[PDB]
Protein backbone atom coordinates (compact mmCIF):
# COMPACT_ATOMS: atom_id res chain seq x y z
CA UNK A 1 0.00 0.00 0.00
CA UNK A 2 1.88 2.76 -1.49
CA UNK A 3 -0.15 15.58 -3.12
CA UNK A 4 -3.64 15.75 -2.26
CA UNK A 5 -4.97 18.77 -3.74
CA UNK A 6 -8.50 19.72 -2.70
CA UNK A 7 -10.98 20.60 -5.65
CA UNK A 8 -12.34 24.37 -5.39
CA UNK A 9 -15.30 24.45 -7.90
CA UNK A 10 -16.32 28.12 -7.82
CA UNK A 11 -18.27 30.72 -5.63
CA UNK A 12 -25.13 24.61 -4.79
CA UNK A 13 -28.23 24.26 -7.19
CA UNK A 14 -25.63 24.82 -10.25
CA UNK A 15 -23.81 22.13 -8.64
CA UNK A 16 -26.58 19.90 -8.70
CA UNK A 17 -27.05 20.00 -12.31
CA UNK A 18 -23.13 20.29 -12.91
CA UNK A 19 -23.03 16.34 -11.67
CA UNK A 20 -26.10 15.84 -14.02
CA UNK A 21 -24.20 16.68 -16.67
CA UNK A 22 -20.79 14.87 -15.97
CA UNK A 23 -22.85 11.75 -15.36
CA UNK A 24 -24.31 12.38 -18.81
CA UNK A 25 -21.07 13.16 -20.54
CA UNK A 26 -19.39 10.20 -18.83
CA UNK A 27 -22.26 7.65 -19.82
CA UNK A 28 -21.58 9.20 -23.36
CA UNK A 29 -17.97 8.96 -23.25
CA UNK A 30 -18.14 5.31 -22.40
CA UNK A 31 -20.47 4.34 -24.88
CA UNK A 32 -18.51 6.37 -27.76
CA UNK A 33 -15.20 4.31 -26.66
CA UNK A 34 -17.51 0.92 -27.19
CA UNK A 35 -19.18 1.44 -30.60
CA UNK A 36 -15.26 2.40 -31.91
CA UNK B 1 -26.57 -9.52 16.04
CA UNK B 2 -24.23 -12.97 16.63
CA UNK B 3 -21.85 -13.06 19.93
CA UNK B 4 -18.35 -13.59 18.46
CA UNK B 5 -17.77 -16.52 22.00
CA UNK B 6 -20.56 -18.55 21.42
CA UNK B 7 -22.21 -17.93 18.29
CA UNK B 8 -25.79 -17.62 19.91
CA UNK B 9 -27.93 -14.49 19.63
CA UNK B 10 -26.82 -12.40 22.50
CA UNK B 11 -29.72 -10.82 24.91
CA UNK B 12 -27.30 -8.58 26.37
CA UNK B 13 -25.09 -6.95 23.96
CA UNK B 14 -21.58 -5.24 25.72
CA UNK B 15 -18.76 -3.82 23.48
CA UNK B 16 -15.28 -3.85 24.35
CA UNK B 17 -12.83 -1.10 24.29
CA UNK B 18 -9.63 -2.65 23.12
CA UNK B 19 -11.10 -4.93 20.59
CA UNK B 20 -14.19 -3.91 19.10
CA UNK B 21 -16.91 -6.81 19.07
CA UNK B 22 -20.16 -7.15 20.25
CA UNK B 23 -20.13 -9.85 23.32
CA UNK B 24 -22.98 -11.36 25.25
CA UNK B 25 -22.28 -9.67 29.33
CA UNK B 26 -22.66 -12.84 31.44
CA UNK B 27 -20.17 -15.07 28.99
CA UNK B 28 -17.71 -11.99 28.82
CA UNK B 29 -18.05 -11.59 32.67
CA UNK B 30 -16.85 -15.13 32.88
CA UNK B 31 -14.41 -14.69 30.54
CA UNK B 32 -13.06 -11.61 32.92
CA UNK B 33 -13.36 -12.97 36.16
CA UNK B 34 -11.39 -16.26 34.40
CA UNK B 35 -8.38 -13.84 33.55
CA UNK B 36 -8.27 -10.27 32.54
CA UNK B 37 -8.51 -10.34 28.89
CA UNK B 38 -10.26 -9.66 26.07
CA UNK B 39 -10.94 -13.29 23.98
CA UNK B 40 -10.48 -11.93 20.44
CA UNK B 41 -7.11 -10.18 20.76
CA UNK B 42 -5.44 -11.36 23.91
CA UNK B 43 -5.44 -7.39 25.26
CA UNK B 44 -6.28 -6.31 28.79
CA UNK B 45 -9.43 -5.74 29.81
CA UNK B 46 -11.46 -5.21 32.67
CA UNK B 47 -15.36 -5.26 33.95
CA UNK B 48 -15.53 -2.02 33.55
CA UNK B 49 -13.76 -1.37 30.72
CA UNK B 50 -16.66 -3.46 28.97
CA UNK B 51 -20.00 -0.94 28.37
CA UNK B 52 -23.11 -1.61 26.81
CA UNK B 53 -28.00 10.32 23.29
CA UNK B 54 -30.29 12.94 21.83
CA UNK B 55 -30.30 12.88 18.41
CA UNK B 56 -32.45 10.80 16.99
CA UNK B 57 -31.62 8.65 14.09
CA UNK B 58 -33.62 5.94 11.15
CA UNK B 59 -32.90 2.96 9.28
CA UNK B 60 -29.58 2.22 7.08
CA UNK B 61 -31.83 2.39 3.69
CA UNK B 62 -31.28 3.18 -0.34
CA UNK B 63 -27.82 10.69 1.79
CA UNK B 64 -24.73 8.65 3.15
CA UNK B 65 -25.90 5.41 1.43
CA UNK B 66 -26.96 7.08 -1.62
CA UNK B 67 -23.40 9.01 -1.89
CA UNK B 68 -22.04 4.94 -0.99
CA UNK B 69 -23.69 3.48 -3.96
CA UNK B 70 -22.75 6.13 -6.60
CA UNK B 71 -19.44 5.12 -5.69
CA UNK B 72 -20.22 1.35 -6.61
CA UNK B 73 -21.58 2.69 -9.75
CA UNK B 74 -18.57 4.30 -10.87
CA UNK B 75 -16.14 2.25 -9.78
CA UNK B 76 -17.90 -0.80 -11.70
CA UNK B 77 -18.08 1.26 -15.01
CA UNK B 78 -14.34 1.95 -14.71
CA UNK B 79 -13.93 -1.21 -14.78
CA UNK B 80 -15.52 -1.38 -17.77
CA UNK B 81 -13.74 0.75 -19.58
CA UNK B 82 -10.85 -1.44 -18.69
CA UNK B 83 -12.17 -4.55 -20.86
CA UNK B 84 -12.84 -2.16 -23.43
CA UNK B 85 -8.89 -0.31 -23.39
CA UNK B 86 -7.44 -3.72 -23.26
CA UNK B 87 -9.52 -5.15 -25.62
CA UNK C 1 -26.08 0.09 16.22
CA UNK C 2 -26.02 4.05 15.55
CA UNK C 3 -23.55 6.97 15.55
CA UNK C 4 -24.02 9.33 18.53
CA UNK C 5 -23.39 12.26 16.04
CA UNK C 6 -25.11 12.83 13.29
CA UNK C 7 -27.88 9.83 13.88
CA UNK C 8 -26.71 7.25 11.03
CA UNK C 9 -26.53 3.48 11.05
CA UNK C 10 -22.27 3.23 10.82
CA UNK C 11 -20.63 1.32 7.91
CA UNK C 12 -17.40 1.38 9.87
CA UNK C 13 -17.83 2.43 13.65
CA UNK C 14 -15.29 3.33 15.79
CA UNK C 15 -15.44 3.26 19.63
CA UNK C 16 -13.41 5.99 22.20
CA UNK C 17 -11.47 4.57 24.84
CA UNK C 18 -12.40 8.15 27.48
CA UNK C 19 -15.55 7.28 26.89
CA UNK C 20 -17.25 4.32 25.57
CA UNK C 21 -19.69 5.64 22.37
CA UNK C 22 -19.73 4.42 19.28
CA UNK C 23 -19.66 6.97 16.46
CA UNK C 24 -19.01 6.90 12.59
CA UNK C 25 -15.40 6.98 12.00
CA UNK C 26 -15.58 9.90 9.09
CA UNK C 27 -17.45 12.46 11.67
CA UNK C 28 -15.46 11.18 15.02
CA UNK C 29 -11.90 12.15 12.69
CA UNK C 30 -13.48 15.20 12.10
CA UNK C 31 -14.23 16.44 15.15
CA UNK C 32 -11.17 15.55 16.58
CA UNK C 33 -9.34 17.26 13.63
CA UNK C 34 -11.45 20.46 14.57
CA UNK C 35 -10.59 20.47 18.56
CA UNK C 36 -8.91 17.99 19.89
CA UNK C 37 -11.54 16.15 22.33
CA UNK C 38 -14.50 13.83 22.78
CA UNK C 39 -17.68 15.85 21.57
CA UNK C 40 -20.07 14.07 24.60
CA UNK C 41 -17.79 14.24 27.56
CA UNK C 42 -15.23 17.16 26.47
CA UNK C 43 -12.16 14.66 27.45
CA UNK C 44 -8.97 14.59 25.58
CA UNK C 45 -9.05 11.99 22.54
CA UNK C 46 -7.38 11.61 19.84
CA UNK C 47 -7.25 9.81 16.34
CA UNK C 48 -4.75 7.08 17.59
CA UNK C 49 -6.96 6.57 20.77
CA UNK C 50 -10.09 5.38 18.69
CA UNK C 51 -10.47 1.98 18.37
CA UNK C 52 -12.00 0.38 15.05
CA UNK C 53 -21.79 -5.66 8.00
CA UNK C 54 -25.39 -3.69 6.98
CA UNK C 55 -27.30 -4.52 4.27
CA UNK C 56 -29.52 -1.82 2.53
CA UNK C 57 -31.94 -3.75 0.01
CA UNK C 58 -31.82 -1.19 -3.33
CA UNK C 59 -35.06 -0.79 -4.20
CA UNK C 60 -36.58 -2.47 -7.39
CA UNK C 61 -37.15 0.75 -9.60
CA UNK C 62 -33.32 1.72 -9.16
CA UNK C 63 -32.08 7.60 -13.51
CA UNK C 64 -34.29 8.07 -9.99
CA UNK C 65 -31.32 7.50 -7.97
CA UNK C 66 -29.67 10.71 -9.88
CA UNK C 67 -33.33 12.61 -10.23
CA UNK C 68 -35.93 11.63 -7.52
CA UNK C 69 -33.77 9.82 -4.82
CA UNK C 70 -31.47 12.66 -4.65
CA UNK C 71 -33.47 15.11 -4.63
CA UNK C 72 -35.67 14.12 -1.99
CA UNK C 73 -32.58 13.49 0.35
CA UNK C 74 -31.34 17.42 0.52
CA UNK C 75 -35.29 18.04 0.69
CA UNK C 76 -35.92 16.74 3.52
CA UNK C 77 -32.22 17.31 4.79
CA UNK C 78 -33.46 21.12 3.97
CA UNK C 79 -36.60 21.37 5.36
CA UNK C 80 -36.41 19.04 8.41
CA UNK C 81 -33.00 21.98 9.95
CA UNK C 82 -34.96 24.88 9.21
CA UNK C 83 -38.39 23.47 11.03
CA UNK C 84 -35.52 22.68 13.75
CA UNK C 85 -34.27 26.47 13.85
CA UNK C 86 -38.21 27.13 14.23
CA UNK C 87 -37.91 24.56 17.03
CA UNK C 88 -34.95 26.38 18.47
CA UNK C 89 -35.85 29.56 18.98
CA UNK C 90 -39.85 28.99 20.24
CA UNK C 91 -38.29 27.13 23.28
CA UNK C 92 -35.58 29.96 24.01
CA UNK C 93 -39.24 32.38 23.59
CA UNK C 94 -40.89 29.85 25.86
CA UNK C 95 -37.67 29.52 28.35
CA UNK C 96 -38.53 33.25 28.81
CA UNK C 97 -42.01 32.65 29.67
CA UNK C 98 -41.11 29.85 31.75
CA UNK C 99 -38.74 31.93 34.67
CA UNK C 100 -40.96 35.27 34.31
CA UNK C 101 -43.98 33.46 35.79
CA UNK C 102 -41.72 31.44 37.94
CA UNK C 103 -40.03 34.60 39.34
CA UNK C 104 -43.86 36.03 39.65
CA UNK C 105 -44.89 32.95 41.55
CA UNK C 106 -41.40 33.44 44.27
CA UNK C 107 -42.99 37.18 44.67
CA UNK C 108 -46.17 36.11 46.03
CA UNK C 109 -44.57 33.46 48.04
CA UNK C 110 -42.63 36.40 49.36
CA UNK C 111 -45.67 38.31 49.72
CA UNK C 112 -47.55 35.42 51.60
CA UNK C 113 -45.44 33.95 53.83
CA UNK C 114 -45.00 37.84 55.30
CA UNK C 115 -49.24 37.46 55.41
CA UNK C 116 -49.63 34.65 56.99
CA UNK C 117 -47.63 34.16 59.71
CA UNK C 118 -48.34 37.35 60.94
CA UNK C 119 -52.02 36.69 60.54
CA UNK C 120 -51.27 33.59 62.94
CA UNK C 121 -49.33 35.70 65.32
CA UNK C 122 -52.39 38.40 65.70
CA UNK C 123 -54.04 35.51 66.86
CA UNK C 124 -51.64 34.46 69.48
CA UNK C 125 -52.05 37.95 70.68
CA UNK C 126 -55.77 38.08 70.50
CA UNK C 127 -55.65 35.81 73.58
CA UNK C 128 -53.89 38.50 75.73
CA UNK D 1 -41.45 25.32 47.53
CA UNK D 2 -43.36 22.86 49.38
CA UNK D 3 -45.76 22.45 47.35
CA UNK D 4 -47.78 18.29 48.68
CA UNK D 5 -48.99 16.80 44.93
CA UNK D 6 -50.08 13.13 46.67
CA UNK D 7 -51.04 14.06 50.12
CA UNK D 8 -53.05 16.91 48.48
CA UNK D 9 -56.47 15.47 47.00
CA UNK D 10 -56.47 20.84 45.06
CA UNK D 11 -59.58 21.49 42.43
CA UNK D 12 -59.34 23.18 38.98
CA UNK D 13 -60.92 26.47 40.32
CA UNK D 14 -57.41 26.50 42.86
CA UNK D 15 -55.31 26.53 39.47
CA UNK D 16 -57.33 29.19 37.90
CA UNK D 17 -57.80 31.07 40.89
CA UNK D 18 -53.88 30.70 42.02
CA UNK D 19 -52.84 31.62 38.33
CA UNK D 20 -54.78 34.80 38.10
CA UNK D 21 -52.38 35.82 41.69
CA UNK D 22 -49.54 34.85 38.71
CA UNK D 23 -50.53 36.83 35.83
CA UNK D 24 -51.36 39.37 38.20
CA UNK D 25 -47.68 39.52 39.44
CA UNK D 26 -46.59 38.99 35.52
CA UNK D 27 -48.44 42.03 34.52
CA UNK D 28 -46.22 44.42 37.26
CA UNK D 29 -42.67 42.72 36.59
CA UNK D 30 -43.88 43.06 32.71
CA UNK D 31 -21.36 27.47 11.17
CA UNK D 32 -21.27 26.27 7.25
CA UNK D 33 -19.75 27.54 3.92
CA UNK D 34 -22.51 28.86 1.00
CA UNK D 35 -24.46 25.67 1.71
CA UNK D 36 -25.82 27.31 4.34
CA UNK D 37 -27.31 30.03 2.47
CA UNK D 38 -28.93 27.38 -0.23
CA UNK D 39 -30.20 25.05 2.29
CA UNK D 40 -32.41 28.01 4.25
CA UNK D 41 -33.60 30.07 1.43
CA UNK D 42 -34.61 27.08 -0.15
CA UNK D 43 -36.73 25.99 3.05
CA UNK D 44 -37.88 29.67 3.58
CA UNK D 45 -39.35 29.97 -0.42
CA UNK D 46 -40.41 25.88 0.31
CA UNK D 47 -39.24 26.11 -3.59
CA UNK D 48 -36.81 22.55 -4.69
CA UNK D 49 -34.23 22.74 -7.51
CA UNK D 50 -35.24 21.09 -10.55
CA UNK D 51 -33.70 17.56 -11.77
CA UNK D 52 -33.31 17.02 -14.86
CA UNK D 53 -35.80 15.00 -16.59
CA UNK D 54 -34.63 15.43 -20.29
CA UNK D 55 -33.74 11.91 -20.56
CA UNK D 56 -37.39 10.65 -20.28
CA UNK D 57 -38.44 13.58 -23.03
CA UNK D 58 -36.28 12.52 -25.67
CA UNK D 59 -38.13 12.27 -29.00
CA UNK D 60 -37.19 10.24 -32.36
CA UNK D 61 -35.59 12.20 -36.11
CA UNK D 62 -34.36 15.03 -34.09
CA UNK D 63 -31.43 17.20 -34.14
CA UNK D 64 -27.93 15.72 -33.17
CA UNK D 65 -27.64 16.68 -29.28
CA UNK D 66 -30.78 14.77 -28.66
CA UNK D 67 -28.53 12.09 -30.37
CA UNK D 68 -26.43 12.12 -27.63
CA UNK D 69 -29.75 12.06 -25.68
CA UNK D 70 -31.09 8.53 -27.20
CA UNK D 71 -27.26 7.24 -26.69
CA UNK D 72 -27.58 8.53 -23.30
CA UNK D 73 -30.94 6.36 -23.20
CA UNK D 74 -29.19 3.21 -24.43
CA UNK D 75 -26.42 3.45 -22.08
CA UNK D 76 -29.09 3.51 -19.01
CA UNK D 77 -31.52 0.41 -20.41
CA UNK D 78 -27.91 -1.16 -19.98
CA UNK D 79 -27.10 -0.46 -16.58
CA UNK D 80 -30.73 -0.81 -15.21
CA UNK D 81 -30.60 -4.32 -16.74
CA UNK D 82 -27.28 -4.83 -15.34
CA UNK D 83 -28.68 -3.49 -11.88
CA UNK D 84 -32.19 -5.46 -12.03
CA UNK D 85 -29.58 -8.67 -12.78
CA UNK D 86 -28.00 -8.50 -9.50
CA UNK D 87 -30.74 -8.14 -7.36
CA UNK D 88 -32.31 -11.28 -9.22
CA UNK D 89 -29.59 -13.11 -8.14
CA UNK D 90 -29.26 -11.69 -4.59
CA UNK D 91 -33.28 -12.82 -4.67
CA UNK D 92 -35.66 -11.84 -1.22
CA UNK D 93 -32.83 -13.39 0.90
CA UNK D 94 -30.93 -9.76 0.69
CA UNK D 95 -34.22 -8.21 1.40
CA UNK D 96 -34.74 -11.32 3.90
CA UNK D 97 -31.13 -10.35 5.96
CA UNK D 98 -32.28 -6.40 6.67
CA UNK D 99 -35.53 -7.16 8.35
CA UNK D 100 -33.56 -9.63 11.22
CA UNK D 101 -31.78 -6.76 11.35
CA UNK D 102 -34.37 -4.09 11.98
CA UNK D 103 -35.89 -6.43 14.39
CA UNK D 104 -32.75 -6.63 16.86
CA UNK D 105 -32.56 -2.49 16.63
CA UNK D 106 -36.51 -2.28 17.28
CA UNK D 107 -35.95 -4.24 19.93
CA UNK D 108 -33.52 -2.43 22.02
CA UNK D 109 -35.63 0.95 21.78
CA UNK D 110 -38.24 -1.40 23.65
CA UNK D 111 -35.70 -2.14 26.50
CA UNK D 112 -34.85 1.67 26.72
CA UNK D 113 -38.45 2.43 27.50
CA UNK D 114 -38.56 -0.44 30.56
CA UNK D 115 -35.50 1.21 31.69
CA UNK D 116 -36.82 4.69 31.75
CA UNK D 117 -40.39 3.44 33.41
CA UNK D 118 -38.89 1.71 35.68
CA UNK D 119 -36.69 4.41 37.17
CA UNK D 120 -39.32 7.20 36.99
CA UNK D 121 -41.33 4.73 39.29
CA UNK D 122 -38.53 4.39 41.34
CA UNK D 123 -38.43 8.14 41.76
CA UNK D 124 -42.32 8.42 42.69
CA UNK D 125 -41.96 6.10 44.95
CA UNK D 126 -39.48 7.52 46.86
CA UNK D 127 -41.52 10.79 47.00
CA UNK D 128 -44.95 8.61 47.81
CA UNK D 129 -43.52 8.00 50.97
CA UNK D 130 -42.25 11.25 51.85
CA UNK D 131 -45.73 12.85 51.31
CA UNK D 132 -47.09 10.45 53.78
CA UNK D 133 -44.88 11.39 56.50
CA UNK D 134 -45.08 15.46 55.63
CA UNK D 135 -48.82 14.86 56.10
CA UNK D 136 -49.02 13.01 59.29
CA UNK D 137 -46.49 16.06 60.71
CA UNK D 138 -48.81 18.67 59.88
CA UNK D 139 -51.60 17.04 60.67
CA UNK D 140 -50.38 16.91 64.33
CA UNK D 141 -49.93 20.25 64.08
CA UNK D 142 -52.49 21.57 62.93
CA UNK D 143 -54.17 19.58 66.35
CA UNK D 144 -51.91 20.91 68.49
CA UNK D 145 -52.69 24.37 67.15
CA UNK D 146 -56.39 24.01 67.17
CA UNK D 147 -55.97 22.90 71.28
CA UNK D 148 -54.41 26.14 72.19
CA UNK D 149 -56.71 28.34 69.84
CA UNK D 150 -58.89 26.61 72.00
CA UNK D 151 -57.42 26.73 75.54
CA UNK D 152 -56.46 30.49 75.53
CA UNK D 153 -59.55 31.18 75.52
CA UNK D 154 -61.40 28.76 78.47
CA UNK D 155 -58.55 30.31 80.40
CA UNK D 156 -59.52 34.09 79.48
CA UNK E 1 5.69 15.85 -5.04
CA UNK E 2 8.34 14.61 -2.78
CA UNK E 3 11.92 12.58 -2.47
CA UNK E 4 12.53 10.59 0.83
CA UNK E 5 15.91 10.60 0.84
CA UNK E 6 17.02 14.72 -0.29
CA UNK E 7 13.78 16.12 -0.01
CA UNK E 8 13.96 17.04 -3.94
CA UNK E 9 10.81 16.97 -6.00
CA UNK E 10 10.93 13.69 -7.97
CA UNK E 11 11.73 13.32 -11.81
CA UNK E 12 12.02 9.66 -11.85
CA UNK E 13 9.82 8.78 -9.00
CA UNK E 14 10.64 5.19 -7.77
CA UNK E 15 9.60 3.60 -4.87
CA UNK E 16 10.72 0.33 -3.35
CA UNK E 17 8.53 -2.91 -2.64
CA UNK E 18 9.17 -3.62 1.24
CA UNK E 19 8.41 -0.36 2.62
CA UNK E 20 6.05 2.00 0.69
CA UNK E 21 7.75 5.34 0.45
CA UNK E 22 8.18 7.09 -3.06
CA UNK E 23 12.19 7.77 -3.96
CA UNK E 24 14.21 8.87 -6.69
CA UNK E 25 16.21 6.75 -8.80
CA UNK E 26 19.59 8.88 -8.55
CA UNK E 27 19.23 8.43 -4.46
CA UNK E 28 17.75 4.96 -4.27
CA UNK E 29 20.24 3.42 -6.26
CA UNK E 30 23.03 5.08 -4.31
CA UNK E 31 21.82 3.78 -1.25
CA UNK E 32 21.31 0.62 -3.25
CA UNK E 33 25.15 0.49 -4.18
CA UNK E 34 26.25 1.63 -0.72
CA UNK E 35 24.57 -1.49 1.51
CA UNK E 36 21.86 -3.24 -0.48
CA UNK E 37 18.87 -2.10 2.24
CA UNK E 38 16.25 0.23 2.38
CA UNK E 39 16.76 3.73 3.56
CA UNK E 40 13.52 3.65 5.74
CA UNK E 41 13.00 0.53 7.63
CA UNK E 42 16.19 -1.00 7.00
CA UNK E 43 14.83 -4.10 5.55
CA UNK E 44 16.58 -6.30 2.40
CA UNK E 45 16.20 -4.54 -0.72
CA UNK E 46 17.77 -4.45 -4.44
CA UNK E 47 18.05 -2.73 -7.77
CA UNK E 48 15.86 -5.29 -9.37
CA UNK E 49 13.08 -4.67 -6.94
CA UNK E 50 12.92 -1.08 -7.57
CA UNK E 51 9.95 -0.04 -9.37
CA UNK E 52 10.97 2.85 -12.21
CA UNK E 53 8.89 4.50 -14.28
CA UNK E 54 5.57 6.65 -14.75
CA UNK E 55 3.35 4.29 -14.42
CA UNK E 56 0.80 5.29 -17.02
CA UNK E 57 -0.40 2.70 -19.58
CA UNK E 58 -3.86 1.78 -21.13
CA UNK E 59 -5.28 5.05 -19.11
CA UNK E 60 -5.73 8.22 -20.84
CA UNK E 61 -4.49 11.00 -18.50
CA UNK E 62 -14.51 15.77 -13.44
CA UNK E 63 -16.71 13.14 -11.98
CA UNK E 64 -14.82 11.71 -8.91
CA UNK E 65 -14.00 14.30 -6.74
CA UNK E 66 -17.66 16.25 -7.08
CA UNK E 67 -19.04 13.10 -5.10
CA UNK E 68 -15.99 13.79 -2.33
CA UNK E 69 -17.10 17.02 -2.37
CA UNK E 70 -20.51 16.09 -1.59
CA UNK E 71 -19.44 14.06 1.18
CA UNK E 72 -17.54 17.06 2.60
CA UNK E 73 -20.43 19.48 2.43
CA UNK E 74 -22.56 16.67 4.03
CA UNK E 75 -19.80 16.26 6.79
CA UNK E 76 -20.67 19.95 8.19
CA UNK E 77 -24.49 19.41 7.49
CA UNK E 78 -24.18 16.27 10.64
CA UNK E 79 -22.14 17.87 12.53
CA UNK E 80 -24.20 21.09 12.75
CA UNK E 81 -27.50 18.82 13.40
CA UNK E 82 -26.12 17.45 16.45
CA UNK E 83 -24.91 20.61 18.02
CA UNK E 84 -28.52 21.73 17.42
CA UNK E 85 -30.13 18.62 18.71
CA UNK E 86 -28.45 19.02 21.83
CA UNK E 87 -29.18 22.53 22.44
CA UNK E 88 -32.48 21.45 21.75
CA UNK E 89 -33.02 19.06 24.68
CA UNK E 90 -30.76 20.77 27.19
CA UNK E 91 -33.22 23.68 26.94
CA UNK E 92 -36.26 21.33 27.07
CA UNK E 93 -35.23 19.73 30.35
CA UNK E 94 -34.89 23.76 31.45
CA UNK E 95 -38.53 24.28 29.75
CA UNK E 96 -40.10 20.62 31.78
CA UNK E 97 -37.98 21.35 34.92
CA UNK E 98 -39.25 24.98 35.08
CA UNK E 99 -43.26 24.55 34.14
CA UNK E 100 -43.21 21.32 36.77
CA UNK E 101 -41.80 23.46 39.51
CA UNK E 102 -44.03 26.69 38.33
CA UNK E 103 -47.23 24.41 39.04
CA UNK E 104 -45.25 22.92 42.11
CA UNK E 105 -45.14 26.76 43.21
CA UNK E 106 -48.59 27.40 41.90
CA UNK E 107 -50.01 25.01 44.50
CA UNK E 108 -47.97 26.54 47.37
CA UNK E 109 -49.68 29.70 46.63
CA UNK E 110 -53.26 27.75 46.31
CA UNK E 111 -52.51 26.35 50.04
CA UNK E 112 -51.05 29.73 51.53
CA UNK E 113 -54.36 32.10 50.07
CA UNK E 114 -56.69 29.67 51.90
CA UNK E 115 -54.99 29.61 55.05
CA UNK E 116 -54.67 33.40 55.27
CA UNK E 117 -58.35 33.49 54.56
CA UNK E 118 -59.19 31.33 57.64
CA UNK E 119 -56.99 33.43 59.70
CA UNK E 120 -58.86 36.58 58.54
CA UNK E 121 -62.59 35.10 59.21
CA UNK E 122 -60.97 33.96 62.93
CA UNK E 123 -59.75 37.15 64.13
CA UNK E 124 -62.87 39.28 63.15
CA UNK E 125 -65.42 36.90 64.53
CA UNK E 126 -63.18 36.84 67.42
CA UNK E 127 -62.66 40.72 67.77
CA UNK E 128 -66.03 41.42 67.19
CA UNK E 129 -67.26 39.30 70.24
Amino acid sequence: EIAQQASLTESIPNLLTSLQNEWDAIMLENFKLRST
Amino acid sequence: MLCAISGKVPRRPVLSPKSRTIFEKSLLEQYVKDTGNDPITNEPLSIEEIVESAQQASLTESIPNLLTSLQNEWDAIMLENFKLRST
Amino acid sequence: MLCAISGKVPRRPVLSPKSRTIFEKSLLEQYVKDTGNDPITNEPLSIEEIVESAQQASLTESIPNLLTSLQNEWDAIMLENFKLRSTLDSLTKKLSTVMYERDAAKLVAAQLLMEKNEDSKDLPKSSQ
Amino acid sequence: MDGLSFVDKIPDGYKNEIDQLVKKEFANIKADNSVSTLTNALYTEYLKQRNNKKRRTPDFNDDDDTLFLEEYRRKYPRIDTSRYIPNESSEVSLLGIVDSYLKHQEIVLDTLLPQTVSNQWRINNDYIRQTCTIVEEMNIQQRKQINDLEIYRKRL
